[PDB]
């Protein structure tokens, strides 16, 4: 499945990610690239052998903006480094 | 037993993993740069006619490539690490060495050429945008 | 500003002051 | 119950000042599963058997 937060498990490889399709080329004995940090970046489809790269899935810190519990109780939150189409 | 040295040769991919543009430091059994080889646990056998290895405690890697050891039947210079068992090559009219074939030893033969014999060492290796192994340093 | 030039759970947050504003 | 409530269990009050008060971290935990094996395409001779 592809661009959805999904348990991958190429074979010999298992990690959480949004698998996407991916431009870099990898050698024909290489199966999967690994980035600085030593981080799975990316994975080769073993049947369709196409350099799919893995993202790790949507995560920060909401935040509570409050006017003050005597000034009101409604509040506003703040997701930090997300983006809005993910939120809900 | 005439000897000749072997200038930054021997390096081979040392696993499947791919690196871009990364400087990655392995520990793993490689011939040491500037090391003497004569020239007629691994060996850098190399050939500038040759046929096959025989190798034994046996194997017999004739060249289809009739590949015999149980035994598995597969498909200028030449350079062949061979490590256990691992079989890495590249053939050429710094140079590094894929992993040719992997096969599910004390003494090597030839039949129908340079050898040298690898050591435990520690090297950088410095990954291109396309992965490949342009050019190392011996550490010690 | 062209001389002077994700994670495992570390995020660094945005500064405040915008370097438009500063 | 609400996010008022997170940031008042937070500071340990029932009253709660005017401000930005970190109280969460928010995570998409994974949709579905998937496998991928390579083409097995090797098969061995049972059938001359
Ligand atoms: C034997 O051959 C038939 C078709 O010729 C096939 O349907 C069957 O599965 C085969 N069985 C084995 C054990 O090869």
């Amino acid at each position: 499945v592809k661009n959805k937060c999904v348990n991958f498990n190429f074979n010999g490889l298992k990690g959480t990610g949004v698998l996407t399709e991916s431009n870099k080329k990898f050698l024909p004995f290489q199966q999967f690239g690994r980035d600085i940090a030593d981080t799975t970046d990316a994975v080769r489809d073993p049947q369709t052998l196409e350099i799919l790269d893995i993202t790790p899935c949507s995560f920060g810190g909401v935040s509570v903006i409050t006017p003050g519990t005597n000034t009101s109780n409604q509040v506003a939150v703040l997701y930090q480094g997300v983006n809005c189409t993910e939120v809900p | 037993p005439a000897y000749t040295n072997s200038f930054t040769r021997g390096v081979y991919y040392p696993d499947k993993v791919f690196r871009s543009s990364v400087l990655h430091s392995t520990q793993d059994l490689f011939l040491p740069f500037f090391s003497n080889v004569t020239w007629f646990d691994g060996v850098y056998f190399a050939s500038i006619i040759i046929r096959g290895w025989i190798f034994g405690t046996s194997l017999l890697i004739v060249n289809n490539v009739v590949i015999k050891v149980f035994e598995y039947v597969s498909q200028n210079l030449r350079e062949f690490v061979f490590k256990n068992f691992k079989i890495y090559s590249k053939h050429t009219p710094f140079s590094a060495l894929e992993p040719l074939v992997d096969l599910p030893i004390t003494r090597f033969q030839t039949l129908l050429y340079y050898v040298g014999y690898l050591q435990p060492r520690t090297f950088l290796l410095k990954y291109n945008e396309n992965g490949t192994i342009t050019d190392a340093v011996d550490c010690a | 500003f062209n001389k002077v030039t994700k994670f495992k759970g570390l995020t660094v947050l945005p500064p405040l002051l915008t370097d438009e504003m500063i | 119950l609400d996010p008022l409530s997170e940031t008042k269990c937070t500071l340990k009050s029932f009253t709660v000042e005017k401000g930005i008060y970190q109280t969460s971290n928010f995570r998409v935990q994974p949709t579905e599963s998937i496998v991928r094996f390579p083409n097995i395409t090797n098969l061995c001779p049972f059938d001359e058997v």
